[PDB]
């Protein structure tokens, strides 16, 4: 299916706060307009938005691991 | 064989300490910028040229020449008399805005000088509860008009207000008529008055003196009207036209004179005032 | 010493910086685009970061992306090299304030020297000779412009003070088109360098491009290496350099080196820079200063034994100059012939895939490039695909070694400018040494019936 | 893009322009360009003089609407400076067919109002070929009032085929707007000077043309109705338009001798399109000379003199 | 005749600042120059039913 990729380079996270809930969950489907993860750069936490609706097939990333441009983060079927 | 090498991940954790106050963001475009650079560019995002918020006193500093700033009517302060009972007490929001913005009311008045030509200026601090027009705002505007009349010089006001101050009820509404009377008084005298529409100008101020000056200069991509777009959306229960209530659109619909970007604003205002007052043009 | 730096560039200079870093024991950070994911230096680096898509504006001119990459990897300095962000003063200011170290001049000196009119004014302030001219951007009065031109002497040239890269300058032959030429040059400067400032300077017809490389740590120390000579220019861009230059006796060499050192001391310069000049009958005319590692840097290393990038990395680390004026020895001669993937005649870039590659090798041959078998040349950046040097004992030996290397050198699959290099080498005036800057254009000739 | 009767000049100019390119065209040709260019220019000048020695009211109309001619923007750029364009009617829209603004002239700020047509077809479509909607006339009223307020001189231009006969124009009080303009402009306290650059008339253009002075170009027409309309009405045929133009006297000398204007502004030989810069220089000199003497008058005496000149209108 | 429009406009302006009213009534039809000179310029615009009023036919 479609896999979301971070358009920027920086620290990766899943909870917008140090102690909070992740934006999305594996399994349960997500829609076109939704925030899925945070790719922080220069201490400015920006949001990552998908573009297609579907079931969350799997999550290919882990919290705290930096990623870059064109990096497949989460696959959506 | 380095020709065929895979890409390993970067170090999972390294302690890096960039100073916190040297980077901002522009939601209009997304290009991260240098804060000092942006502040030196009159709060304009250099990439997409999308104007942002600016402090009222910062705007006065940008326009008026340094070494001539003279604040007028600084003694007036919010003196609430209605005792409004909202979900929060009006004193709560009043104190919060006063302690946050460091200013007594939305309007800030400073008699200055422009390229050797004396001029009065004023501006609305949008952060003061949506820059609503209080009794202090109207009284300070009238004070500036009186200074212009007794000391012949053009008056300039920059509009930024989310609407009339509800917690002052009808009293703020009468300030519209008071400012209109001041404008009528000074307009038959012959002293110009150029109101510039920032982002955004809505509510009562939009229909009191923002859209009543000799010139209607709007700044690009600003929201100008009388009723907020959500109210119109709930009224006509339909879709707004594309680019609704944008300076580009509102100059098409004839309510807006010209669209001037902030870096050019000082020279443009000086030239227009010099021509209208029939004074010699400023030397650049 | 800088524990770990960032190669804020791509290609040949990136590979050279990577080799120098691995020599000095400094770790490596590779920043690249999505198209250049198989660069030689990228593959030969520990940490590779992709900071944008194919276009230069989104990937390599993305200062926020570079600073983000330098933050995530933990570097404490960044090397820009030449090109891209080499002379971006604002880039230097941001890197200085972002918490890292800029390998190069302080942003103040970048602002003072990059702008050509300010640089000329500062050089005159320091006593360095400059071309007589307007000494200031001229207005819209044609009478003033022609009066100044007659004062300095026709012909005259209009050059963008914030200009560079062999463009943004127009030569004026007469007053019949002076105003229009100035206006269109200002428009081109606006379209290229984001500055409308254009000035007037005396135009010469028979110059000899002479430039002197210098070094300074900004702590009262200023040393100058040997000279250079790029007489073979095409479209004001260099194709064949050589160092030291013919005719420049050691008396003149020391005489101008002392002045350049005094200028660096007065300006408080830091990093590696070169003071360009114009040579004629013993007169030098400063026109510009390149506050970066110049592309034709090897022809100074091989004739002095001093590695320029090592000098920059030591200076940026705060160490004082380890080499004194008497400890610099000029021993030899050199020639350099850039290799570009353009069309030999029409000068149209010819990107694609390389099929067969083979380095020259041999005594005195030093082949600086990143191209390899199967390397696909991207149609997105400059057309340079490698530098080539042949250090000899005299000029004739260097020319002979260059001829042999060019015979040995083989690049197949894309169009290359090797044929023009061979023709230049075969020229008698070129082998004699001391041709004028336009010599190449005279050999170019013109249209035919 | 030339007219019917301009064929001898047109052919030679297809060869003069090339010679500049032929100086370095190809094959190492750098022929004796100078003398041949000078001879061809001499021939072209003589042919143009011979052609425009013979002139006709239709030819006058064609030159007035030659699809290459200085509009109001051209004259503002090439004769005025420091032009700041003011838009907006405050009411409904800003119609492009009228261009107004405030500019400085010899250190004295002036108000410039005039119609603009457009060079390219896209610009002509965007500007409605110079046909002003009523909101444009309201804008002109507002600008004239503003100029009246700050003791400012007013100089206006008249280059328009006619007031726009559209659905929207009639729906929005066309006649009402023109009447409102014509009433206020007789009460202004500052001099009003107007020029008939291009082609202007049809009555609607008079809403910005009632002032102390009126001037016309050498190849301009100022008629109550369009010649084609006059033909189609009176002669019951459109093709008799040149006859109607000859009968009316829309040509510049006819309207000059009728004591309706002040003076005819001469054009560069070849018309205004051949040398727009010389035309701009002539227009600048004429307007400066006209503005010089008028500024002596005081506002009350100026209005009284205008009223007396207003009474001077008409034969009776 | 076109200048007569301006002359009548001047007369109307003269008498309007004095304060004497002027009521123009639009019959069938009112078109052309008169429609835009004083027909549509009085203190009142009284039309008679089914009349053709405008500027251009
Ligand atoms: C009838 C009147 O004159 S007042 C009616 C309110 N205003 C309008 O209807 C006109 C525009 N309506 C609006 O909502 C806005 O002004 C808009 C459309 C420009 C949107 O601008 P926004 O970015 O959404 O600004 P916003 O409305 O949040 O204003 C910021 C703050 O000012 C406050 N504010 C703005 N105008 C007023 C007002 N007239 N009275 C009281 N508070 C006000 C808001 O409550 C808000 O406070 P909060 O952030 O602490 O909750
Ligand atoms: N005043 C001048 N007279 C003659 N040639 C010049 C002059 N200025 C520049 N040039 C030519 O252009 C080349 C590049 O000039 P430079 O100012 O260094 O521009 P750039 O910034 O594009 O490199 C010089 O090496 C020289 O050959
Ligand atoms: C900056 O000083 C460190 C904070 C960065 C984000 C924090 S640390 C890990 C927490 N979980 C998460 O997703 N982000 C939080
Ligand atoms: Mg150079
Ligand atoms: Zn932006």
């Amino acid at each position: 299916g479609h896999i979301v990729r971070s358009p920027m380079v920086g620290t990766f996270y899943r909870t917008p706060s140090p102690d909070a809930k992740a934006f999305i969950e594996v399994g349960q489907k997500v829609n076109v307009g939704d925030t899925l993860c945070i790719v922080e750069a220069m201490k400015m936490m920006n949001q990552i938005e998908a573009d297609k609706s579907g079931t969350v097939k799997a999550i290919l990333v882990e919290s705290g691991q930096p990623v870059e441009f064109d990096e497949p983060l989460v696959v959506i079927e | 064989s380095w020709i065929e090498r895979i890409k390993s991940n970067i170090t999972p954790t390294r302690k890096a300490s960039i100073p916190e106050g040297v980077w901002t963001k522009c939601d209009s475009c997304g290009q991260v910028l240098y804060r000092a650079e942006l502040e030196r560019n009159l709060e304009v995002c250099p990439k997409c040229d999308h104007h942002m918020r600016m402090t009222a006193r910062n705007r006065l500093h940008s326009l008026l020449d340094e070494g001539s700033l003279v604040e007028l009517g600084s003694e007036l302060e919010p003196k609430d008399v209605l005792k409004f009972r909202d979900s929060k007490k009006y004193k709560d929001r009043l104190a919060s805005a006063q302690k946050e913005t460091g200013e007594k009311d939305a309007l800030v008045v400073m008699k200055g000088t422009l390229y050797g030509m004396p001029v009065v200026a004023a501006a609305f601090e949008f952060a003061f509860m949506g820059g609503s027009m209080g009794s202090v705002v109207g009284a300070r505007f009238v004070r500036a008009v009186e200074q212009a009349l007794e000391d012949n010089c053009p008056l300039i006001c920059f509009s930024a207000s989310g609407g009339a101050r509800m917690q002052e009820a009808l009293m703020s509404l009468m300030q519209m008529a008071k400012t209109s009377a001041a404008l009528a008084k000074m307009q038959e005298r012959g002293l110009p008055y150029i109101s510039v529409l920032t982002d955004p100008t809505m509510g009562g101020v939009s229909a009191s003196f923002a859209m009543l000056g000799d010139l209607n200069i709007a700044e690009p991509k600003a929201l100008i009207g009388f009723a907020g777009p959500r109210v119109i959306e709930q009224t006509v229960r339909e879709k707004l036209p594309p680019g609704f209530q944008r300076s580009e659109f509102l100059i098409e619909k004839g309510a807006i004179d010209m669209i001037v970007r902030r870096p050019e604003m000082r020279l443009k205002l000086a030239s227009i005032l010099a021509k209208l007052m029939n004074l010699p043009a400023p030397n650049p | 010493m800088l524990d770990k730096i960032v190669i804020a560039n791509r290609g040949e200079i990136a590979l050279r910086i990577l080799r120098a870093c691995k020599e000095l024991g400094i770790k490596t950070v590779a920043v690249h685009s999505s198209a250049d994911r198989d660069l030689k230096h990228v593959l030969l680096a520990d940490e590779t970061v992709c900071i944008g898509p194919a276009p230069s504006v989104k990937s390599y001119l993305n200062i926020p992306a570079i600073i983000s990459a330098a933050e995530i990897t933990g570097a404490v300095a960044i090397h820009p090299g030449y090109g891209f962000l080499s002379e971006n003063a604002n880039f230097a200011e941001q890197v200085e304030r972002s918490g890292f170290i800029f390998i190069g001049p302080k942003a103040e000196t970048i602002r003072l020297m990059g702008d050509k009119v300010s640089a000329i004014a500062a050089m005159k302030k320091a006593g360095v000779p400059c071309v007589p001219g307007s000494d200031g951007p001229l207005g819209d009065d044609m009478d003033k412009n022609r009066a100044i031109a007659k004062r300095i002497g026709y012909p005259v040239i209009i050059k963008a003070s914030g200009g560079g890269g062999g463009r943004g300058m127009r030569v004026v032959r007469g007053d019949a088109e002076l105003a229009q030429s100035i206006s269109m040059t200002r428009a081109e400067a606006k379209a290229a360098f984001s500055n409308d400032m254009v000035y007037m300077e005396k135009y010469l017809e028979n110059p000899r491009h002479v430039e002197i490389q210098v070094l300074a740590d900004g702590q009262g120390n200023a040393i100058y290496l040997a000279e250079r000579d790029c007489s073979m220019q095409r479209r004001h861009q260099k194709v064949v350099e050589e160092a030291p230059a013919p005719g420049i006796t050691p008396e003149l060499r020391r005489y101008i080196g002392e002045r350049c050192a005094k200028a660096c001391v007065d300006i408080g310069y830091r990093g590696a820079g070169t003071f360009e000049f114009l040579f004629e009958n013993g007169e030098f005319y400063f026109i510009e200063m390149n506050t970066r590692i110049q592309v034709e840097h090897p022809v100074t290393e091989m004739i002095t034994g001093v590695d320029l990038i090592k000098e920059q990395l030591r200076i940026a680390a705060g160490q004082p100059l380890s080499i004194k004026q008497e400890e610099v020895h000029v021993r030899g001669h050199a020639v350099e012939c850039r290799i570009n993937a353009e069309d030999p005649n029409t000068f149209l870039p010819s990107p694609g895939k390389i099929t067969r590659f083979h380095a020259p090798g041999g005594f005195g041959v030093r082949w600086e490039s990143h191209i390899y078998a199967g390397y696909t040349v991207p149609p997105y950046y400059d057309s340079m695909i490698g530098k080539l040097i042949c250090y000899g004992e005299n000029r004739d030996v260097a020319i002979a070694r260059m001829k042999n290397a060019l015979q040995e050198l083989i690049i197949d699959g894309i169009k290359t400018n090797v044929d023009l290099q061979i023709r230049i080498m075969n020229d008698e005036n070129f082998q004699h040494g001391g041709t004028n800057i336009h010599y190449l254009e005279k050999k170019l000739g013109l249209q035919e019936k | 893009n030339f007219l019917d009767f301009e064929q001898p000049i047109a052919e030679l100019e297809a060869k003069i322009d090339s010679l500049t390119a032929v100086s370095r065209q190809d094959e190492k040709l750098d022929i004796n360009i100078d003398e041949e260019v000078h001879r061809l220019r001499e021939k072209s000048v003589e042919l143009t003089r011979k052609i425009f020695a013979d002139l006709g009211a239709w030819q006058i109309a064609q030159l007035a609407r030659h699809p290459q001619r200085p509009y109001t923007l051209d004259y503002v750029r090439l004769a005025f400076d420091e032009f700041d364009e003011l838009a907006g009617d405050r009411a409904y829209a800003d119609d492009k067919a009228i261009v107004g603004g405030i500019a400085r002239l010899d250190g004295r700020p002036v108000m410039i109002i005039g119609h603009q047509k457009g060079r390219e077809t896209k610009e002509k479509i965007r500007r409605n070929f110079g046909m002003p909607a009523p909101e444009g006339y309201r804008k002109a009223l507002r600008l004239m009032q503003m100029a009246e307020r700050f003791k400012m001189p007013i100089i206006t231009f008249i280059d328009t085929p006619g007031a726009y006969p559209g659905v929207g124009a009639e729906e929005r009080g066309q006649s009402e707007a023109i009447a409102r303009n014509l009433r206020e402009m007789s009460r202004l306290g500052v001099p009003v000077v107007c020029t008939v650059i291009g082609e202007g008339g049809s009555g609607g253009a008079l809403a910005i043309g009632v002032g102390d002075k009126v001037n016309m170009l050498q190849y301009s027409t100022y008629s109550v109705i369009s010649p084609e309309g006059c033909a189609s009405i009176l002669w019951k045929s459109a093709d008799k338009a040149p006859l109607a133009a000859e009968a009316m006297g829309i040509i510049a000398p006819r309207l000059k001798e009728l004591k309706l204007i002040d003076s005819i502004i001469p054009e560069p030989l070849g018309g205004a399109h051949r040398n727009p810069e010389a035309m701009a220089a002539s227009l600048k000199a004429q307007l400066l000379a006209d503005l010089a003497d008028l500024d002596v008058l005081s506002t009350e005496d100026l209005k009284n003199r205008r009223y007396q000149r207003l009474m001077s209108y008409g034969y009776a």
